[PDB]
């Protein structure tokens, strides 16, 4: 996630042609956010 | 010819064609052109 | 071999394994009442007919993605892979369309899929994809 | 659904009227909340 | 990390000026993944001192 | 495009299955090769309305050139091309000051650089209607050729 964050967001200004790459490949695999954010049994971000 | 395709619907709302556009469609249809012969060459005998 | 085209009624239809079974069933919607489009089981005709004046949805319109992007800002053409198309009821003579009300509780992501009365924006514009490797 | 169909000649999904002999005469299930529970079938004429 | 990286793709405040459909869209799924909710309650979430 | 096409109906029978493949691609893009044959023909018609006197009438400065107002409407006057058709002209004419429109150097912009393919164009056209001679799909190509 780390990486990402550097790969998206430079110089005060974030890239849209890699942050729609990333959000494209971050929601073609829900598994990518752990057990929370998961399409069933995900709760939430106050739960977990 | 899909890529063509795709590069001139990107271009057809500009009607004014920008100098990077026009040199990046001669370099692409000068592939094309060297296809196209390549065909010829193929079919160019009465080969059935 | 019989690539569909352009202006041909299509029902769209899906697998479920329940209790070892194969339902072989396709999705229907009555437009004018319940819009949102509910799967009807297609199995087991012979024992209740399938009711099937609600499952034709006609490919009105077909064309390409960037076209699609252009014909937004704006006979049978053979459908490939990665286009967009224009499905429409036959019935209700209503677009299907992704509605934005998320009825749908267990996947908190999904939107529920209906019948929009017009065909307006991206949300009647559906895109195929290839499921297969060859 | 239109697989090998014919036009101007009858096809599965439509909808029509089977005129019982001529075509004044109609099949047809019953009047409008009638007393046989509509499940009877006659060959109603006229507007019907 | 996640709630940082998701933020941090948002899409421009100019291109939703422009009213991108694409960025509407990002802000869509975006929105629809994480709710109001979820980032309130954590902000007021007890810190131990 | 063409010689590549002429390569394929290279040695071909009459009505043979490659010629008819040849139609079937050419009904199938008709209004492609509507509008590409549409844009030649344009282009003929405008170099013989610059050759035509009645248009000469019509052009009025010793400039040597042609008003937009006068060249529209000289368009329209021999009927040689649609209302469309002239505002598609006038969108690819050269605008001045006075709209004084060379109608010279519009008309031999396209005259050279387009004759070769013109040119493969008729040969492609009459190999077909030749080799396929019971084609009404063909007449109206052959027609607006």
């Amino acid at each position: 996630l780390d990486f990402l964050r550097f790969a998206v967001f430079v110089n005060g200004e974030s890239v849209e042609e890699n942050a729609n790459v990333v959000v494209r490949l971050l929601i073609r695999k829900p598994e990518c956010f752990g057990p929370a954010l998961r399409g069933e049994g995900g709760s939430g971000l106050l739960a977990a | 010819q899909e890529s063509i395709s795709d590069f001139y619907w990107y271009y057809s709302g500009k009607d004014v064609i920008e100098e990077q556009g026009k040199r990046n469609f001669s370099k692409a249809m000068s592939v094309a052109k060297q296809v196209f012969n390549s065909l010829t060459e193929y079919i160019q005998g009465p080969c059935t | 071999v019989q690539f569909l085209r352009t202006d041909d009624e299509v029902v769209l239809q899906c697998s479920a394994t329940v209790l070892k079974e194969q339902l072989k069933l396709c999705l229907a919607a009555e437009g004018f009442g319940n819009r949102l489009c509910f799967l009807e089981p297609t199995s087991n005709a012979q024992n209740v007919p399938p009711d099937l004046a609600i499952c034709c949805f006609t490919l009105e319109q077909s064309l390409s993605v960037r076209a699609l992007q252009e014909m937004l800002a704006n006979g049978h053409r053979t459908l490939l892979y990665g286009h967009a198309i224009l499905l429409r009821h036959a019935h209700s003579r209503m677009y299907l369309s992704c509605l934005t009300t998320s009825r749908s509780m267990t996947d908190k992501l999904a939107f529920d899929v209906g019948l929009q009365e017009d065909a307006t924006g991206e949300a009647c514009w559906w895109t195929m994809h290839p499921a297969s490797k060859q | 659904i239109c697989s090998c169909c014919e036009e101007g000649y009858v096809t599965g999904g439509h909808v029509l009227r089977l005129f019982h002999g001529h075509m004044d005469e109609c099949l047809t299930i019953s009047a409008a909340d009638s007393d046989d529970q509509r499940r009877l079938v006659y060959y109603e004429g006229g507007a019907v | 990390a996640l709630i940082d990286l998701l933020g941090r793709c948002a899409p421009e405040m100019h291109l939703i000026q422009a009213g991108k459909g694409e960025a509407l869209r990002i802000r869509a799924i975006l929105r629809s993944l994480v709710p109001l909710d979820d980032l309130v309650g954590i902000i007021s979430l007890p810190l131990q001192i | 495009m063409v010689v590549m096409l002429l390569s394929l109906l290279e040695g071909n029978v009459v009505n043979g299955m490659i010629a008819r493949q040849m139609v079937d691609m050419l009904v199938e893009s008709s209004s492609n090769v509507e509008m590409i044959l549409k844009f030649f023909d344009m282009f003929l018609k405008l170099k013989d309305i610059v050759g035509s006197e009645a248009f000469q009438d019509y052009v009025t400065d010793p400039r040597g050139l042609i008003s937009k107002k006068d060249f529209q409407k000289a368009m329209d006057s021999q009927k040689q091309f649609t209302g469309p058709e002239i505002q598609f002209l006038l969108s690819c004419s050269e605008a001045d000051e006075n709209e004084m429109i060379n109608f010279e150097e519009f008309a031999n912009r396209f005259q050279e650089p387009a004759r070769d393919i013109g040119f493969n164009v008729a040969v492609l056209l009459t190999n077909l209607s030749e080799h396929v001679p019971h084609d009404p799909r063909l007449r109206n190509f052959l027609e607006l050729a």
